[PDB]
């Protein structure tokens, strides 16, 4: 496929941000629930 | 009684249904209901491809019973050829 | 029972299970061969700069790759069906035992002569004696005579269960209102373990089966000792 | 009865930009708003009932 | 496999009206007679509380929970028998 | 007094994995026979074969429920 | 009539990549989080 | 514009209100069965009827009043209705399967016989036979209506369709009466289960079919159909023959063979 | 205009986009459920301390992946986007009914959520067998909400099947016969016939379960003369067709992808590929009782079902070898989509072969209801459907969006996923052969090592899913607009550019007959 150059290029710094934000959005909520499992099982 | 009172299509069809009905009476196919029959496809006798605009996609079934259809935009101007079999197509606007 | 890092079937305890092991060896060889041939041919297709992109004719090559799979399937099906019909053929048992599934334990009935019955529950982990197996022991094992053809009848008094003993090649669903039969023959004395094999709620994982195979004279003493 | 189809054909072909479900006139709008209000309100009510039913009720 | 009738030549409305009034509706009339001769109530049978009938695993979501939707007191006994 | 009974033999009427009807049939056979043998000249010992077979094959709760229903007058099989 | 073309044939905006990143994070993060919170809910119920 | 013959439909709210009506009906049934309340169910039934009414109203507007049903569009609708009827046949097949499964192998709880001990079936030569003659007769009368329409005869189309609808209503009232008189109920084991669920879904389809024929009757009164273009009538007739054939299978299987 | 466009749609591309969005979101839900499963099993003992909840998680995982991730993405998303473009049609036959097939799914999913929030959930298995799923062992609303969830999904797909069959038969150019339509269009047509015929039977079966639970019917209750095994027959009469429904659009996308990146104008052996799909669809209706080999069926029935099941390997093998023969002689473009398709061919083959093992009812006695079956279908279904979906998404994302992906990132994502799914599921063969049952929250100690490895594998695939989200973001963030693609002469869906205009083929293609 051929493509025009990026209209709004995403620098490596910008990628590291988007990746970290993406990963955190999956990991933090699940992490919170799993960390507190014993606080749940005792209620 | 065996009487009447049911409208006919000629009396009551409207909109696109009526346009298709009227064109069929005149033996024309503006709404692309029929498959066109090929010419010999030579440079002298190209397949004539109607369009309301200046380009139309052609699919070419190069030999009878080919399952692969060859697709390309045909533009107004000099006839173009199928990139598979070379048969000629000429756009005829509108 | 299974042991750590096991890759294949539990050792066969009955003749039918030995048959399955040999049949599985046969079929797995074919599975490995076909899987490996496909992988190889993928790599073969992908490793040349030579090209041929015009239309290819398919008729000749499609004879090969319908006839040869058809032959292979027949070579699987013939031993497969032979074993199937062996399992089914008349075995004339000397003993019938019933088992009834419940949520969540098994009960057993030996009603050929005496009207013996009892319940069989998993030993909780906290009560296991040292060296006993987590999730597998029961309080009351299914005592049975070795080297004898036994008719097991399986049903349920509530939801579906399934009575299984892998090393004897046994798995028979326990269905309320239905009496399913299977045949059991152990070549060896010992303890043979299995687990409920149709999801039956909360404690599906925790209603195991333990057979205790002993010589006939000991089976009779045990029977005798129950009256 | 007499055949009034032509007058309905004229009505429903009027170039007023209206989508077909509103082209009959003000009654269409009423019926649409009734329908949509019942659907969206019932959906909100059904979510309320989920909330209620999700917790033991003493 | 076409009955003992026999009348085509170009099927049409006249033929299907002829079938409607000459065969179909007479049949309905005759079955209606048949039916409204064999009507009249039969002796209802002794009640026996068979466990495969009058099933109740959950109360019905209407009435007192124990009556079927088109319960007929004359011929439908409850699990405990016919009603008063 | 022909016995030496060990367990119920294979019955070509019931050759498949579902043995429900084999239990049911012998339960009926036994109880039909035991009723017949209350006529003049009858002893239930003739019914013994059916009795051993159904006792061998039938779950205890099935026998117990059927017995209860025969006593209630709600048994649905014909005896 | 409707807008056409890249970034215009979708029900979410890509005009700003950081606003987009928030949207996509809420979108996929909400679906991924939901089973963990339902499990929590059932464990907490009693 | 376009130079094909197909129908680009105006953006419509009725798919969304139909889907929400489905949520309300099913959550409404749940609330009825488990939380002693008909509220949600009543809303859902109301929004479902509103959705169907406006959606099929719009189809009439698109076709009779705006002319969008070219022959290609009509051909598509023919396929769609045939495929819909096929899916409905398979739905009934599941209930017939349940019936034959239960009745060919009656369990000990039944008495090991069919009909079960304690079940006293309807006489298939009484009202069930009358119902059979009723639906068969309405298949003849709807065919008379069809030919009258094709032949341009308004009065006889309306008479024949009226007779067809009258027979469908007669079937429904006969079946309602038989349900009330039946000495067995849906709770009478698998006999009652198969009888009432299978004939009950069929009765529902009779009411649906009759309603469809009534729609056609009023559209015919309003001169919507031409002698050549009348696919709503053809679809309702196909659906009606389907309802008649399901009945014949029910009659032979459940009422007659199963008695 | 936003509501008119996205809630009142009558446009095949926009409705296809809604389905892809819905399916992706469902994929996150189903992934989270799969990780909870593997967390429970990742060491011996109990994690959730509530095995009913575990069973609810397993049940929901399956329904979400099958009904809300795979079928909406394949049929609703790729089908709606691609089928009308591949036949030059201006939309679907019933463009407005199409929107209702979409909008039935958020309520269906809501009913599944409701099932898991009320009472103790439906911890039944996605099979929902009675009596476990009946009103005594699963009292309360959860199972009924699950049944209603399936009714709505079923209506959605039955109407979508009506739409696709009608579209494909009726809306091709007048010169194009069925044997000139692309294989993906064939695959959707056949999938739609399977849905049309199978889903009504499921509907009948779960409706009988509904009435056993709420109206005192006894279809499945021996006390009334019913039979639990009848439910199984009705369920699996739908469920075996269902597994071919889940893979067939995948086979269609794989044919197009392998053809494209081999630089070919056409797949090898087109009519064989049509034959093979029709044969698989037909045989898929006469094998269902291989899900019932331990319920007590007569030996001759077990023999028939073994034999009929194995026959499906013949047409399937024609497709596998034909994909290989399409690669043969190609100018191979090692794109990320090609990687997905190559991983598909191999992993689907492994999974199909363990299916042939299971077809042998004698061996299935020992393998039924064990992790061997779980391993079989996570190869052939889970990896099969996911790899075809990923290959299709990477290949057609630039068509749907107008933007290119970063190919290096996409290849990395493939690599991570390939490791993760094989680490997760390959050891489950050993667990099955050695007798570990499925549907268990904990296991005898002997089984610890492979459960530990399998759970570690599940986290690697989690890392892949997260990375996939980032990669999609990066593409929309950078906005590299497509100019051209190669091979448009044999890939009509690209010829109106990227993304195509809202209305395409307003003037239909010209195809003559000669
Ligand atoms: C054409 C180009 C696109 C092609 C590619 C497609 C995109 C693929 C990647 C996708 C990459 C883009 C991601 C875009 C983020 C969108 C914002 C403020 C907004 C916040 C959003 C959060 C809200 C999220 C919704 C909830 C109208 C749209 C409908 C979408 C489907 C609804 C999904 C859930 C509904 C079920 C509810 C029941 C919950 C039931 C739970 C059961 C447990
Ligand atoms: C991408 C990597 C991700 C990381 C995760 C893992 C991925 C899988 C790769 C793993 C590479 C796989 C190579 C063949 C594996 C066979 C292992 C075995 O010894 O199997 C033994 C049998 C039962 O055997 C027995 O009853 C006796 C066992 C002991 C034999 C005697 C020797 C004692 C010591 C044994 C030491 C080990 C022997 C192994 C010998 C090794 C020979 C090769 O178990 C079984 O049937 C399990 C088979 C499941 C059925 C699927 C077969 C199709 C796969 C063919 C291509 C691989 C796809 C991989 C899937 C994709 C892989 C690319
Ligand atoms: C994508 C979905 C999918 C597909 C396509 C398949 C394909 C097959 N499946 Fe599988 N299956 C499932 C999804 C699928 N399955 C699911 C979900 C279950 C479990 C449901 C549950 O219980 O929850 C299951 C369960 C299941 C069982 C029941 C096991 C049990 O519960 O005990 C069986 C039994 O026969 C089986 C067999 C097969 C066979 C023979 C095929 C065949 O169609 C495979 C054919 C393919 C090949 C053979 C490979 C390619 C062929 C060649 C390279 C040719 C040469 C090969 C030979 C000569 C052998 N499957
Ligand atoms: C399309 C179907 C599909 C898919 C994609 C998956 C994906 C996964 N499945 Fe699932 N699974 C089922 C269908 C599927 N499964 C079914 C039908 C059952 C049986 C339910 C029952 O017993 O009732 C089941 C059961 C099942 C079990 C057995 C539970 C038990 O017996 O107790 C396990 C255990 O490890 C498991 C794990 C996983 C994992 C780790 C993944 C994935 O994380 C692998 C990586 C894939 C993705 C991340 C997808 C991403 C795509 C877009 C986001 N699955
Ligand atoms: C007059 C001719 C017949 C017309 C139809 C009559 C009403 C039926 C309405 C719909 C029928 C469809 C569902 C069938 C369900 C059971 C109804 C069976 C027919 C019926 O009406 O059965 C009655 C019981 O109704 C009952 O329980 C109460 C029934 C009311 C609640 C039904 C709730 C269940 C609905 C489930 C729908 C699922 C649909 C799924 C479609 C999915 C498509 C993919 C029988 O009455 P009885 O007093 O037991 O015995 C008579 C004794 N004198
Ligand atoms: C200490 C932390 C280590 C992090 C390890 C991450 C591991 C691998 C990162 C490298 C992967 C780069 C993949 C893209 C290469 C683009 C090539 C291309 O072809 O782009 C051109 C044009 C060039 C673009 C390069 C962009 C590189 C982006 C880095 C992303 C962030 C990763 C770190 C996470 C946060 C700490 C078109
Ligand atoms: C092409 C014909 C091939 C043969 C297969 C179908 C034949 C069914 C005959 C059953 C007759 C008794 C045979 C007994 C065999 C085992 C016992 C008994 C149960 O029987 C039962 O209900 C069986 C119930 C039916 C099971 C299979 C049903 C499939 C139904 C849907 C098929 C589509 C039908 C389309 C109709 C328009 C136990
Ligand atoms: C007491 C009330 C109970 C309520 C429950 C459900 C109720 C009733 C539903 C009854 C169905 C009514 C359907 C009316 C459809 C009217 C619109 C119509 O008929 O539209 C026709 C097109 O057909 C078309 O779309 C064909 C459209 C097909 C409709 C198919 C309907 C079957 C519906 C089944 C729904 C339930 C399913 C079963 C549940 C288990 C319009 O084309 P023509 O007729 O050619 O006209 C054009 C000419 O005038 C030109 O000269
Ligand atoms: C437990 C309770 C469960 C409840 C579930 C409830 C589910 C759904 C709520 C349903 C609301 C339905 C609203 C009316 C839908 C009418 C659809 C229709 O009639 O669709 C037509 C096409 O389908 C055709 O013909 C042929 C098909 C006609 C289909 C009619 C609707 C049937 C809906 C139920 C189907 C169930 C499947 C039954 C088998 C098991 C027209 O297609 P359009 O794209 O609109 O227009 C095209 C234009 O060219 C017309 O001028
Ligand atoms: C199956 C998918 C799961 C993948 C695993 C997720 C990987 C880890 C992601 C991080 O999750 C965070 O972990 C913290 C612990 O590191 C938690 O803080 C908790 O622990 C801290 C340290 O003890 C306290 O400071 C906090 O207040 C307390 O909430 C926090 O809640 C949680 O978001
Ligand atoms: C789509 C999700 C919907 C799932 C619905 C589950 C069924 C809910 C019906 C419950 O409604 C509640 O019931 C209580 C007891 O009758 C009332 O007191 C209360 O006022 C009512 O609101
Ligand atoms: C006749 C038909 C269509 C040919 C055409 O019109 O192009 C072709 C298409 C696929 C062919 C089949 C497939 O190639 C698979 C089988 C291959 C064997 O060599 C013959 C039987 C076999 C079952 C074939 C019979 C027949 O030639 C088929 C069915
Ligand atoms: C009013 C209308 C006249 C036809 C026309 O308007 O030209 C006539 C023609 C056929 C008539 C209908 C048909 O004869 C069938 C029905 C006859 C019943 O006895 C009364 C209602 C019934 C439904 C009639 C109502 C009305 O008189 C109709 C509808
Ligand atoms: Cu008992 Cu599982
Ligand atoms: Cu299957
Ligand atoms: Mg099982
Ligand atoms: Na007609
Ligand atoms: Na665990
Ligand atoms: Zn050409």
């Amino acid at each position: 496929i051929t493509a025009k150059p990026a209209k709004t290029p995403t620098s490596p710094k910008e990628q590291a941000i988007g990746l970290s934000v993406t990963f955190l959005s999956f990991l933090l909520p699940a992490g919170w629930v799993l960390y507190h499992l014993d606080n749940y099982k005792k209620s | 009684a065996s009487g009447g009172g049911v409208p006919t299509d000629e009396e009551q069809a409207t909109g696109l249904e009526r346009e298709v009905m009227l064109a069929a009476r005149k033996g024309q196919d503006p709404y692309n209901i029929l498959a066109p029959k090929a010419t010999s496809g030579t440079k002298e006798d190209p397949n004539l491809v109607p369009s309301i605009t200046n380009k139309r996609i052609v699919g070419c079934i190069c030999e009878e019973d080919n399952s692969t259809v060859i697709w390309f935009w045909l533009h107004k101007g000099e006839a173009q050829r199928c990139p598979s079999c070379g048969t000629h197509y000429k756009l005829v606007p509108h | 029972m299974a042991y750590p890092m096991q890759l294949g079937f539990q050792d066969a305890t009955s003749p039918i299970m030995e048959e399955l092991l040999h049949f599985h060896d046969h079929t797995l060889m074919i599975v490995f061969l076909i899987s490996s041939l496909v992988l190889y041919i993928i790599s073969l297709m992908l490793t040349t700069k030579l090209t041929h992109t015009s239309t290819m004719d398919a008729q000749e090559v499609e004879t090969i790759w319908t006839i040869l799979p058809a032959i292979i399937l027949i070579l699987i099906a013939l031993p497969s069906l032979r074993i199937l019909y062996m399992m089914d053929e008349i075995n004339n048992p000397s003993l019938t035992v019933k088992t009834m599934g419940h949520q969540w334990y098994w009960s057993y009935e030996y009603t050929d002569y005496e009207d013996l019955s009892f319940d069989s529950y998993m030993i909780p982990t906290s009560e296991l004696k040292p060296g006993e197996l987590r999730l597998l022991e029961v309080d009351n094992r299914v005592v049975l005579p070795m080297e004898m053809t036994i008719r097991m009848l399986v049903s349920s008094e509530d939801v579906l269960h399934s009575w299984a003993v892998p090393s004897l090649g046994l798995k028979t669903d326990a269905i309320p209102g239905r009496l399913n039969q299977t045949t059991l023959m152990s070549s060896r004395p010992g303890l043979y373990y299995g687990q409920c094999s149709e999801i039956c709620g909360s404690n599906h994982s925790f209603m195991p089966i333990v057979l205790e195979l002993v010589p006939l004279k000991y089976f009779e003493k045990w029977s005798a000792s129950m009256l | 009865f007499e055949n009034r189809v032509a007058e309905k054909q004229k009505l429903f072909q009027e170039d007023n930009g209206l989508p077909v479900h509103l082209k009959g006139g003000a009654t269409d709008n009423i019926l649409y708003r009734v329908t949509m209000t019942l659907c969206l309100g019932g959906t909100l009510y059904s979510l309320y009932c989920l909330g209620w039913a999700s917790f033991p009720h003493k | 496999a076409s009955a003992a009738k026999g009348d085509h030549g170009g099927t049409g409305a006249r033929t299907w009206r002829f079938l409607t009034f000459g065969l179909a509706l007479p049949s309905v009339a005759l079955c209606t007679l048949n039916s409204w001769l064999h009507s009249g109530h039969r002796e209802r049978p002794a009640f026996i509380p068979y466990h495969h009938l009058r099933i109740r695993t959950k109360p019905f979501s209407w009435g007192d929970g124990n009556h079927t939707f088109f319960h007929n007191p004359r011929v439908n006994p409850l699990p405990t028998g016919y009603e008063k | 007094k022909i016995k030496n009974y060990q367990t119920a033999p294979f019955d070509s009427r019931f050759p498949n994995q579902n043995q429900t009807r084999n239990c049911w049939q012998n339960y009926l056979d036994f109880h039909r026979c035991e009723k017949a043998m209350t006529a003049k000249g009858g002893d239930v010992s003739v019914c013994e074969w059916y009795r051993r077979v159904y006792k061998s094959l039938c779950p205890i709760s099935w026998v117990s429920t059927w017995d209860d229903r025969r006593a209630e007058g709600t048994f649905p099989g014909k005896i | 009539h409707y807008e056409e073309g890249p970034g215009k044939n979708i029900p979410f905006s890509v005009e700003n990549k950081w606003r987009l990143l928030a949207m996509m994070t809420l979108f996929f993060g909400s679906g991924f989080a939901a089973p963990f919170f339902i499990v929590r809910h059932q464990l907490l119920k009693k | 514009h376009q130079t094909h013959a197909y129908h680009m439909v105006n953006p419509s709210p009725w798919p969304l209100t139909g889907a929400l009506s489905a949520l309300l009906m099913t959550s409404g049934l749940t609330m009825w069965f488990h939380f002693n309340s008909m509220t949600l169910l009543m809303i859902g039934l109301t929004t479902n009827m509103l959705t169907m009414y406006q959606w099929w109203r719009d189809v009439i507007r698109e076709s009779t009043f705006q002319g969008h049903h070219t022959p290609a569009v009509q051909k598509g609708l023919r396929y769609g209705m045939i495929l819909f009827i096929i899916s409905e046949v398979l739905f009934f097949t599941g209930f017939f399967w349940a019936f034959y499964h239960s009745s060919l192998a009656p369990t000990p709880e039944l008495g090991g016989c069919w009909p079960p001990t304690g079940i006293h079936p309807l006489n298939p030569l009484e009202v069930p036979l009358l119902n059979t003659s009723v639906l068969l007769a309405s298949g003849v009368s709807i065919t008379w209506a069809h030919h009258s329409l094709m032949e341009g005869d308004r009065k006889h189309m309306l008479q024949a369709l009226f007779i067809t609808i009258t027979l469908g209503v007669y079937f429904t009232l006969l079946q309602a009466s038989e349900y009330y008189e039946a000495p067995f109920t849906i709770s009478d084991g698998v006999y009652g289960s198969t009888f009432f669920v299978a004939t009950g879904f069929h009765g529902l389809h009779v009411i649906i079919g009759s309603t469809f024929l009534i729609v056609c009757f009023f559209r015919q009164l309003k001169f919507h159909f031409t002698s050549n273009h009348h696919f709503g009538f053809e679809a309702a007739a196909w659906y009606w023959h389907f309802v008649d054939v399901v009945w014949l299978f029910l009659y032979v299987s459940i009422y007659w063979w199963g008695s | 205009m936003f509501i008119n466009r996205w809630l009142f749609s009558t446009n095949h591309k926009d409705i296809g986009t809604l389905y892809l969005l819905f399916g992706a979101w469902a994929g996150m839900v189903g992934t989270a459920l799969s990780l909870l499963i593997r967390a429970e099993l990742g060491q011996p003992g109990t994690l959730l301390g509530d095995d009913q909840i575990y069973n609810v998680v397993v049940t929901a995982h399956a329904f979400v992946m099958i009904f809300f991730m795979v079928m909406p993405i394949m049929i609703g998303g790729f089908g709606n986007w691609l089928v009308p473009l591949m036949i030059g049609a201006p939309d679907m036959a019933f463009p407005r009914m199409n929107n209702m097939s979409f909008w039935l799914l958020p309520p269906s999913f809501l009913l599944l959520l409701a099932s898991s929030m009320v009472e103790a959930g439906a911890g039944t298995g996605w099979t929902v067998y009675p009596p476990l799923a009946g009103n005594l062992a699963h009292a309360g609303a959860s199972v009924d909400l699950t049944i209603f969830s399936l009714h709505l999904a079923g209506v959605s797909s039955i109407l979508g099947a009506i739409n696709f069959i009608t579209t494909i038969i009726n809306m091709k150019p007048p010169a194009m016969s069925q044997y000139q339509t692309p294989l993906f269009v064939w695959s959707v047509m056949i999938t739609a016939v399977l849905l049309l015929l199978s889903l009504p039977v499921l509907a009948a079966g779960i409706t009988m379960l509904l009435t056993d639970r709420n109206l005192n019917t006894t279809f499945f209750d021996p006390a009334g003369g019913g039979d639990p095994i009848l439910y199984q027959h009705l369920f699996w009469f739908f469920g075996h067709p269902e597994v071919y429904i889940l893979i067939l659009p995948g086979f269609g996308m794989i044919s197009h992808i392998v053809t494209y990146y081999s630089g070919k104008k056409e797949p090898f052996g087109y009519m064989g590929m049509v034959w093979a799909m029709m044969s698989i669809g037909f045989l898929g209706f006469i094998v269902w009782a291989h899900h019932m080999f331990t319920v007590g069926m007569d030996v001759d029935t077990r023999a028939y079902f073994t034999s009929a099941t194995m026959i499906i390997a013949i047409p399937t093998g024609v497709k596998v070898f034909s994909w290989l023969a399409t690669l043969h002689g190609g100018n191979i473009k090692w794109s990320p989509a090609m990687m997905w398709a190559l991983g598909f061919i191999f992993l689907f083959t492994v999974g199909g072969l363990t299916g042939i093992v299971l077809a042998n009812s004698s061996l299935d006695i020992v393998l039924h209801d064990t992790y061997y079956v779980v391993a079989h279908f996570h190869y052939v279904l889970s990896m099969g459907a996911v790899f075809a979906i990923m290959g299709g998404f990477v290949h057609w994302f630039p068509l749907f969006s107008g933007y290119t992906l970063n190919d290096t990132w996409a290849k990395i994502h493939f690599a991570i996923m390939f490791v993760g799914v094989n680490m997760t599921f390959f050891p489950q063969h050993f667990l099955g052969l050695s007798g570990m049952p499925r549907r268990y929250s904990d296991y005898p100690d002997a089984y610890t090592m492979w459960n530990t490895i399998s759970s570690m594998g599940s986290f690697i695939s989690l890392t892949a899913v997260m990375l996939m989200v980032f990669i999609i973001w990066e593409a929309f963030a950078s906005k590299r607009e497509v100019l051209t693609v190669d091979l448009t002469t044999t890939n009509l869906e690209w010829l109106n550019g990227c993304p195509p205009p809202y209305h395409t083929f307003e003037e239909p293609t010209y195809v003559n007959l000669k």
